RNA sequence: GACCAGGCA
DNA sequence: AAATGCCTGGTCT
């Protein structure tokens, strides 16, 4: 591998570096083993990194991850952007997909998860266990035709 | 369907060569090319005017009614 | 829950959304025939105008910040700058 | 569109005299631009004409049969012997100015399609029509003079701008806009409207 | 060391370099207190948050530590003499300049992150299309979707 | 999903699209028809009566005319039947549905909208002809092309909702985009293809151009600049008369490969006080790209200023090229004799390597790498091999290809073309794929059943030797033409697979928002990031810049 | 004579090529323009069907008579319609020929512009006739009959110019070249190894002079000279496409002047 | 269904004259002078005579979009010399040697045969 | 015409890929694009 | 007379096929270098040969020029559009009643031919026209 | 109202790198070593050659629009053959007892270098180039 | 309602 | 339980 290193006179100089890729994975005992620096060994499996190193490294690859995905086609994002996922997906403090089976479940009201996947079960479930909808969410004032809280509606304006 | 009066591109009257040229073709027994020069269409956009035209009219006459 | 006109933390200067409304809203009171606290140079279109109205921080308009638990800060159009 | 894959609108049309024109005063039936070429990797379209024009003038008909051992030289050779440059360019004027221009063009016959499918039979546009019974919404096709769909992805887009009023109207008072009246115990609409 | 941080502060100097027509000749009459001191105080009036305590204070310092370094880089003793022979009157101009332009620069509450974001992955997402790992869509589903089966797992090790 | 959150809705337009150059950035190209239709419920004024009742004269047919007139008790006044129509005097307070005029905001998009630029506000420009007209440089942003692409067009209806157009979504504004956190808007095709031509050195203009040129860019400040030369004839450059649409007050540095403030190469960029000093301009400079021209012209001079900016430098090297010309054909594919010679050969050899791999391997002489088949590094090898061998030929390629070859000539600009379309073009081909690996034994130990079984070279299992001048033989065909549907294949599934990422990403974070204590939260109110991207600072308003203290070796720190 | 001066070479019915000299591009331009576009002309602009039997679309035949060649030397004296205070057209403002054709014999009746049949009176003016210069003289083939099929049409030729339509046009083909040697560097040739060996040669370069190895570039030097020929369809001799052209162009020129006078 | 008839092309239609002249604001003893229903044609002929004229600064033209048929030619004359003189001047010293074209080619055409 | 009468559909491992045994039977470049792409054939 | 056969994809695995008959019998005892490069006649096995590859395309392909000089997908891309062109789709379109027919007025047909548009009729009932065309940035429109 | 820089060069290289009407000339001063000039010549309009004695001359004279003519019986900074302007941009410390400039006419370029130009040199846009026989 | 065909991507 | 967006058109129960 390629990596740039503090020369003793200051400038990054290029000091080349055995790394050994892997075709399988199991971090928990690999780590352990000598030789290795486990301050940077490394997966591409975050889960598992999840499940070794806590939630807040896994945020760390999981965007290490989605980012290599996008750069690797030259193309670039700005940092917010894929951050915001990966923390949208990392605060619950586990690895919630954005698949339903994860947002949808969410802990919000009754007519954002309609718009989704699952909207008869949804409302059902729903239904069964009263559950109250505080109408502030983008997707359920669409519903009822009312402004939001989006750049013109989260400011009020009055006399 | 019938020889365009004129070409799409230089407006050189052309439909009234149409005849002429076919005859310079079985009679004369001459090839496409100097049929054409011989009509006076020297430039290509006057060629392929006649050269390329499917006189499909010959055709739709032989429907009796 | 108000907050007093004092231990106002939000930001002093407009934003572009608030503006936005601000513009839209007294623009369409000038589209209804309604009083116009400015001298038109010449202006007849309601927007340019109550642009020109905010270019002299002469609309009687209040911005009510709600916070997300609740509360709200009340700021005037007047106090707001308006630099974007 | 050409047969080489490359289909394209007419922009606007010019008479004659505004067209750049051939020394032999030859001028164009149409025009495409140089920049759909080197991408697209569509060669032949650049072959045929050369063949086209090459036929066109001997009054021969072009081979443009697949695997042959028709060349670009071969041609080239026959289109120089028939006083032309050997590849397509040919010097042309400005049909503006009259002056020449300063690069020569690749000119020449070749065979275009007309497509089908013709702005005018597109150029729907509705203002408040018909409206479906069912929804109260906009109908469908323009052939019944509907409405467009400003379906999800477009109101992400609005969201995105932060336009809150415009979504409203847009998901509102154009297309669905009902009243409405609800018992202020139970929020159900089984409140009898007497109006009067 | 090109990391993307709010005021291109090389172009305000610049702009100060042919708007006071700054001569490479004469002296300045900058005072070491100044520029020090200058940029210094500049570093106070940049703000992002204005809570009045601890807590709060402290986030915003965190908010603007990185610019900030850029800002004593670019904005030190030598290089405001030396490299860019500025006056009290350019410099002067240059600081008021860089605390709007940041204070531009900063968020407007309303901003709809949530899709400004999921649009802006999901676009330059829909662009791709095809040294031996799953890379590409497939992959970027493997991640969301928060698959336990993912194709080309690999541990790389140092 | 096609009701509540997806609705049809009035006062929606569509059809097909074409570029129009001598329209401004951020306006839109609305034909007539069109116009005669949408319209909008304007309230009468004193300020305006005087239009109002002159339209309303104008009745629905006649463009500047209207349709519907409003009044106090809800009453609607059809202007096209109505004994009253040539009556009707109007009253302070009535609604006069007129047609869409010139510089009314409109929202125009092109679908699939998966941005924000996909959907941006124009000003009206009510013109003959029925095709939405739009400006180059709007191109992109909306992802789109003039092969028949159609778009919809929606029209404000409230005071308030164009302000919402005209104050956020306005083409200008969106200039800078945040998601790229550099501009989304470049020059493109002709413009940038030429603006480059007419840079170069080698390029001058004299009088009765130059005063065109001038005149062709509207702001000019009529001041005829001094010509770069005055002696035997005073001609000026290109670069002279391009830096008239550059405004004054930027400054913009490059430095390319060689650049030397002397750029023997016509290198990197010089910019100052508005005025080009050195440096070809090319997409790096007008490109669409992070130091871009236009990236700092809309920092500096204002979003609209910056609009302007396209409309001026098309407008200007437009009519230049409009004027100096610019074509392609068969020609420029063309390679000195020599060099096809140089070329053919150059292949010739990597077929022996891969042969001398093979006999190798067949002698069971080949070690094999670790983790690999002996058979999985025999592949890898010959696959080397050959795509090397076409990247060479094709470099071979490029470089006959003279400043005078049109294609190496868009290439140069950036306006079109890359390394590859030359190479495959001009020199061979290459080695075509299905599934990452060479074409396959569909028959029996065989690609075709022109082979005999047992054959793992090049030609055999899919190496297009030729070029697409050349020709490709049947068998090459054919296999090319297996790549060619994979492609095509997964185009189709790319595209859909995709599109259901979009929407899984928008529904999860759809709610989140900025709040008004520089917090991130979702509806409930949970907070996801303490400050925005971690600076609370707007991803439009930053750019690249340099932390001076991090490199260097330690002597230079110092010094 | 004064500036401008011609030298024809050629000459013909149809042809007349000619150098134009002493005169600067931009009139060598706007005359050459003005032939192809603004010399009025006769031509049908709108046929009467009475019956069509035919194989073709009435339309589709209505499209071809328009272009069918009408004779227009003495167009100058026909008014536009648009200009006649008639309601709709006259004998003052067009020319109204009559068309009718029977599929008489089983062996296919050929229809030409020779048919066309002028019923209106032509005050004496030569004016709208079907243009012939066929061989065996049957001007253009309009249209083919079968056994029994009717084409009975009624046209009203009127006052026009290639700009409202191109049937309008009189000029066809104009060749134009000047600086045969790119002296002028007006050009920068495409080439593969010698650009004098791959382009041609024009015949104009026979009427000039080479460009002398190691002379300068010739920075000041313009555009004289122009090596033209003007092809006619036939509504109007050669000559009168050029002089008619010239007189168009400078009566254009004239409008602009009376234009500031009635300022 | 949108295209415009052809013949506004070269007829004025109503509010419609063939000039309008506008003081240039840039500029001193500036001109900005639109044309109705003509082209290049005249413009660009018009622009190259107005250049032969020494006591003219400058002098441009453009047909600012093609769907239209219309243009404006820009004139700046030496101080005292009024560009409406200058065009008046141009649109002659055109007319002259236009008729003197006309002759000398109607002369040569007689010395023809054929 | 011609080429609907010599159309062929194919419903529901890889499919639609362009395959070696179809040289000489199934046109190759023939398919439409998208949707039943490799699906729908042309003798 | 037993010149030719009848052969499905599975008889197809157990034979040689020669392409070019010419070009791939002769013994090898100055090479034209604008002629594309074909590899050898390998195979003293040859049971059969090719009636004539272009004959591996169909309808539509067929009516491509050198579509051995493009690349791939735009052989597809034409293919589909071909059938989205105007022409006469019979010569008694006007004694068919049916729910729209598009006809052009003057076919042409192509100076560029296909030794296959022989048997699809394609000079017969063009569908297109031969439209002088030039590559060049003019008006930028 | 004056002049800057005068000196007669003597021309060592003339490069045409991809360029029919430029070429950059490389010319050393005669009399002071030190000085040497790097300059974007139009060989269209001026040719030039191997070993060529060219005079050079700045100043800043003989911004309002450009005119053209009618001075053709005026004024005349025209004792030369060929002519140019410019702007001038970065002024540099060869180091040592020798100082640099730099100047560009519309993308043509110029760099000179020398010292006791630290006055005579201008510090502005202004800048004319001359040069005769 | 069933259904397939097509355009852009 | 879900499987791009939008757009036009044509046939049959
Ligand atoms: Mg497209
Ligand atoms: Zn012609
Ligand atoms: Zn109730
Ligand atoms: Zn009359």
């Amino acid at each position: 591998y390629d990596r740039k290193v503090p020369s003793p006179t200051g400038e990054y100089v290029k000091e080349p570096e055995w790394v050994l890729e892997t075709d399988g994975v199991n971090l928990s005992e690999v780590m352990t083993v000598p030789g290795i620096d486990p301050t940077r060994i490394y997966t591409n499996s975050f889960i598992d990194i999840m499940e070794v190193l806590g939630i807040e490294a896994g945020r760390a690859a999981l965007y290490k991850e989605v980012y290599n995905v996008i750069a690797s086609d030259g193309s670039y994002v700005n940092y917010r952007h894929m951050a915001l996922l990966v923390d949208v997906m990392t605060t619950q403090g586990g690895l919630t997909s954005v698949t339903r089976h994860g947002f949808n479940r969410s802990n919000t009201g009754a007519l954002m998860r309609c718009s989704f996947e699952e909207t008869v079960e949804i409302l059902f479930e729903a239904g069964a266990s009263a559950e109250l909808d505080d109408c502030r969410g983008v997707s359920e004032n669409v519903i009822l035709g009312q402004m939001a809280p989006i750049g013109t509606g989260a400011f009020d304006v009055m006399i | 369907m019938i020889v365009p009066v004129r070409c799409f591109s230089c407006g050189k009257v052309v439909g009234d060569k149409w005849e002429s040229y076919l005859n310079l073709l079985q009679e004369d027994e001459l090839d496409e090319g100097t049929a054409l020069s011989r009509l006076g269409l020297k430039r290509y956009c006057c060629r392929r005017m006649i050269l390329t035209h499917v006189d499909l009219i010959e055709k739709f006459l032989r429907y009796n009614p | 829950k108000a907050i007093p006109k004092d231990q106002r933390a939000t930001t002093p200067y407009m934003t572009k959304y608030e503006r936005a409304r601000i513009l839209g809203t007294r623009a369409l009171q000038i589209s209804m025939n309604a009083p116009v606290f400015v001298d038109l140079e010449g202006e007849t279109d309601p927007l340019r105008i109550a642009m020109k109205e905010l270019a002299e921080k002469k609309i009687p308009l209040v911005i009510r910040r709600y916070l997300p638990d609740g509360s709200f800060e009340d700021w005037s159009v007047e106090e707001l700058i308006v630099d974007l | 569109a050409s047969r080489h894959g490359q289909k394209g609108t007419i922009g606007i049309t010019y008479r004659r005299e505004d067209m750049p024109f051939t020394a032999e005063g030859i001028v164009p039936d149409l025009i495409i631009n140089p920049h759909a070429i080197p991408s697209r990797m569509t060669v032949a379209h650049l072959i045929e004409c050369l063949l086209s024009k090459v036929a066109a003038l001997s009054g021969n008909e072009g081979d443009a049969s697949p695997f042959t051992d028709i060349t670009v030289e071969g041609i080239s050779k026959l289109l120089r012997e028939h006083g032309y440059q050997s590849r397509g360019f040919e010097v042309m004027y400005n049909g503006h100015t009259g002056k020449k221009l300063m690069a020569q063009i690749f000119f020449g016959p070749t065979y275009y399609q007309r497509l089908r499918h013709m702005v005018d039979d597109k150029i729907h546009a509705r203002a408040r029509g018909p409206m479906q019974v069912l929804t109260r919404q906009p109908v469908e096709g323009r052939s019944r003079d509907g409405g467009l769909r400003f379906g999800e992805m477009e109101r992400d887009c609005m969201i995105a701008h932060g336009a809150a009023s415009f979504l409203k109207e847009r998901l509102m008072e154009a297309s669905d806009a009902f009243r409405v009246h609800i018992c202020g115990i139970c929020g159900l609409m089984t409140v009898i409207a007497k109006l009067n | 060391a090109n990391w993307p941080l709010p005021v291109n502060i090389r172009r305000i100097i610049q702009n100060a370099q042919q708007t006071f027509h700054i001569d490479h000749t004469k002296p300045s009459d900058l005072t070491i207190k100044d520029i020090v001191l200058g940029v210094k105080d500049l570093q106070e009036n940049l703000l992002v948050l204005r809570g009045k305590n601890e807590i709060i204070q402290n986030a915003q310092r965190d908010a603007v530590t990185l610019f900030c370094c850029l800002l004593r880089s670019r904005l030190a003793t030598r290089r405001v003499l030396q490299e860019y022979r500025l006056t009290k009157q350019a410099f002067d101009w240059v600081l008021s300049n860089i605390e709007a332009q940041f204070l531009r620069s900063v968020v407007h509450p309303g901003e709809m992150v949530g899709v400004l974001a999921a649009q802006s992955i999901g676009e330059p997402a829909t662009q791709m299309t095809l040294k031996k790992v799953t890379s590409g869509v497939p992959r970027l589903k493997e991640i969301l979707n928060v698959a336990k089966n993912m194709k080309t797992p690999s541990l790389t090790v140092y | 999903r096609g009701n509540l959150m997806g609705k049809r809705v009035d006062f929606s337009a569509r059809t097909v699209i074409s570029g129009d150059p001598n329209l401004e950035l951020d306006q839109v190209g609305v034909p007539k028809s069109i116009a005669k239709t949408l319209t909008y419920p304007e309230v009468v004024t004193p300020y305006n009566i005087d239009r109002l009742t002159q339209l309303v004269r104008n009745g629905p047919n006649e463009h500047p005319g209207a349709k519907y007139v409003i009044r106090d008790s809800g009453d609607r006044i059809d202007l096209r039947y109505s004994k009253r129509a040539g009556d009707i005097q109007l009253q302070y307070g009535w609604k006069v549905e007129r047609h869409i005029m010139d510089n009314d905001p409109v929202l125009f998009n092109r679908q699939p909208s998966l941005h924000k630029m996909s959907m941006m506000a124009h000003r009206v420009k009510v013109i003959p002809y029925s095709t939405f007209r739009l400006n180059l440089s709007v191109t992109s942003p909306y992802n789109a092309d003039f092969d028949g692409d159609e778009m919809n067009l929606h029209v404000p209806q409230s005071e308030e909702t164009r302000a919402e157009l005209s104050q956020l979504c306005a083409v200008p504004l969106q200039i800078v985009s945040p998601q790229s956190n550099k501009p989304c808007m470049g020059i493109v095709q002709d413009t940038l293809c030429g603006i480059r031509k007419l840079t170069l050195r080698d390029t001058f203009i004299e009088l009765d151009q130059v005063l065109n040129m001038l005149y062709w860019v509207p702001d000019w400040d009529g001041v005829i600049p001094t010509p770069a030369i005055i002696k035997p004839k005073p001609l000026w450059s290109g670069k002279q008369i391009l830096s008239v649409a550059i405004p004054n007050g930027i400054h913009l540095q490059r430095f390319d490969e060689g650049t030397t403030l002397l750029s023997p190469k016509d290198n990197g960029m010089l910019i100052i006080d508005g005025q080009i000093i050195f440096g070809v301009v090319e997409k790096k400079t007008v490109g669409s790209s992070n130091g871009g021209l236009i990236h700092v012209v809309t920092r500096e001079k204002g979003p609209q200023v910056c609009a302007k900016l396209f409309g001026n430098i098309q407008k200007v090297v437009n009519f230049w090229l409009l004027h100096n010309g610019f074509s392609t054909g068969i020609g420029d594919t063309i390679a000195d004799g020599p060099t096809m010679r140089e070329i053919t050969e150059t292949i010739a050899e990597a077929k022996k390597k891969v042969l001398d791999v093979t006999k190798e391997a067949q002698a069971n002489l080949l070690t094999a790498k670790h983790g690999m088949t002996l058979r999985e590094s025999f592949e890898d090898n010959v696959v080397r091999f050959l795509n090397e061998a076409r990247d060479k030929a094709g470099r071979l390629a490029e470089v006959n290809l003279k400043d005078l070859n049109n294609v190496k000539q868009m290439v140069m600009a950036g306006s079109k073309g890359s390394f590859i379309n030359i190479a495959q073009m001009s020199a061979c081909v290459g080695q075509q794929s299905v599934e990452g690996k060479r074409i396959a034994f569909g028959f029996v130990d065989r690609t075709l059943p022109h082979f005999s079984k047992d054959d793992y070279s090049p030609e055999s299992k899919g190496f297009v030797e030729n070029s697409y001048l050349r020709g490709l033989t049947p068998q090459e065909f054919f296999f090319h033409a297996m790549g060619g549907r994979e492609g095509l294949i997964d185009t189709a599934v790319k595209t859909a697979e995709t599109g259901y990422i979009q929407r899984r990403l928008v529904k999860a974070l759809e709610d989140i928002m900025v709040h008004y204590d520089n917090t991130t939260r979702n509806s409930l109110g949970n907070v996801i990031q303490f400050i925005y991207g971690e600076d609370g600072m707007d991803a439009a308003h930053i750019e690249k810049q340099s932390l001076d203290t991090i490199g260097g070796s330690d002597a230079a720190f110092e010094k | 004579e004064e500036g401008p001066q011609v030298k024809i070479r050629e000459a013909s019915k149809d042809n007349v090529d000619f150098i134009l000299s002493n005169v600067d591009l931009a009139m060598a331009n706007s005359l050459r323009r003005v032939m192809i576009a603004e010399i009025p002309t006769l031509a049908i602009d709108s046929v009467e069907v009475e019956t069509n039997t035919t194989v073709l679309a009435d339309e589709f035949i209505a499209h071809r008579l328009g272009l069918i060649p009408l004779q227009s030397m003495d167009i100058e004296q026909l008014e536009y319609s648009r200009d006649c205070f008639c309601e709709d057209h006259c004998d003052k403002c067009s020319v109204v020929l009559t068309l009718q054709a029977f599929g008489e014999s089983e062996s296919t009746t050929n229809v030409y512009s020779k048919d066309l049949v002028i019923v209106s009176n032509l005050m004496g003016r030569n004016i709208g006739h079907p243009i012939i210069q066929d061989k065996e003289g049957n001007g253009v083939l309009i249209c083919k009959l079968r056994k029994g099929q009717e084409l009975k049409l009624t046209c009203v030729a009127k006052k026009g110019i290639a700009k409202e339509h191109a049937k309008w046009g009189p000029a066809a083909a104009i060749e134009f070249e000047y600086d045969p040697w790119n002296k002028l560097k007006h050009t920068d040739y495409w080439y593969e190894q010698d650009s004098a060996k791959e382009w041609p040669q024009s015949k104009n370069c026979e009427y000039e002079d080479p460009p002398n190895e190691g002379d300068p570039f010739d920075y000041k030097a313009q555009a004289d000279t122009f090596y033209m020929n003007v092809e006619s369809v036939g509504s109007i001799p050669v000559d009168q496409v050029v002089v008619r052209g010239i007189d168009t162009l400078q009566k254009k020129v004239a409008s602009i002047l009376l234009a500031l006078t009635q300022m | 269904m949108n295209a415009p008839d052809r013949f506004e092309l070269f007829l004025l239609g109503e509010g419609e004259s063939k000039l309008k002249i506008d003081p240039d604001t840039k500029a001193p003893n500036a001109v900005v002078i639109t044309f109705e229903k003509e082209d290049h044609t005249l413009g660009n002929l018009i622009r190259a005579e107005l250049l032969n004229d020494r006591k003219v600064l400058f002098a441009a033209y453009k047909v600012e979009h093609p769907f239209f048929a219309r243009f404006k030619l820009r004139i700046q004359t030496t101080e005292g010399y009024d560009p409406k003189d200058a065009l008046k001047n141009a649109c002659n010293s055109i007319i002259n040697k236009l008729g003197a074209l006309k002759t000398n080619f109607e002369t040569e055409w007689n010395l023809q045969t054929l | 015409t011609l080429s609907h009468l010599r159309r062929t559909n194919t419903p529901i491992a890889k499919p639609r890929q362009l395959h070696n045994t179809h040289w000489g039977l199934v046109c190759p470049a023939e398919t439409p694009e998208g949707q039943a792409c490799g699906l729908v054939k042309n003798l | 007379e037993g010149l030719v056969e009848y052969i499905d994809a599975e008889e197809e695995e157990s034979i040689l096929i020669a392409m070019q008959p010419e070009d791939l019998e002769p013994a090898e005892a100055d090479v034209d270098p604008a002629k594309r490069i074909r590899v050898s006649h390998h195979a003293t096995t040859f049971t059969h040969c090719e009636i004539h590859p272009s004959m591996i395309l169909g309808v539509a392909a067929s009516i491509i020029p050198f579509p051995d000089h493009n690349q791939s997908p735009r052989n597809t891309y034409q293919s589909a559009m071909g059938k989205q062109a105007m022409g006469v789709f019979l010569t008694n379109y006007n004694v068919r009643m049916d729910t729209m027919a598009n006809i052009l007025y003057y076919p042409q047909k192509p100076l560029g031919t296909t030794r296959a548009m022989e048997y699809l009729k394609f000079r017969e009932l063009p569908a297109g026209q031969n439209a002088i065309v030039a590559i060049a940035c003019y008006s930028g429109y | 109202s004056n002049t800057l820089f005068d000196d007669i060069f003597q021309v060592s290289e003339v490069d045409p790198g991809r360029y029919n009407k430029v070429c950059r000339i490389e010319a050393a001063s005669t009399t002071q070593d030190q000085c040497k000039l790097t300059l974007d010549i139009n060989v269209e309009l001026f040719p030039v050659a191997a070993q060529d004695s060219l005079t050079v001359t700045i100043a800043s004279s003989l911004t309002r629009s450009w005119r053209p003519p009618q001075a053709g019986d005026r004024s005349l900074a025209d004792d030369y053959d060929y002519v140019m302007y410019g702007t001038a941009y970065k002024f540099e410390e060869v180091s040592k007892d020798l100082i640099a400039v730099y100047y560009s006419f519309g993308g043509l370029l110029m760099r000179l270098e020398g010292n006791y130009r630290n006055l005579n040199n201008l510090k502005q846009e202004n800048a004319y180039l001359l040069i005769r026989r």
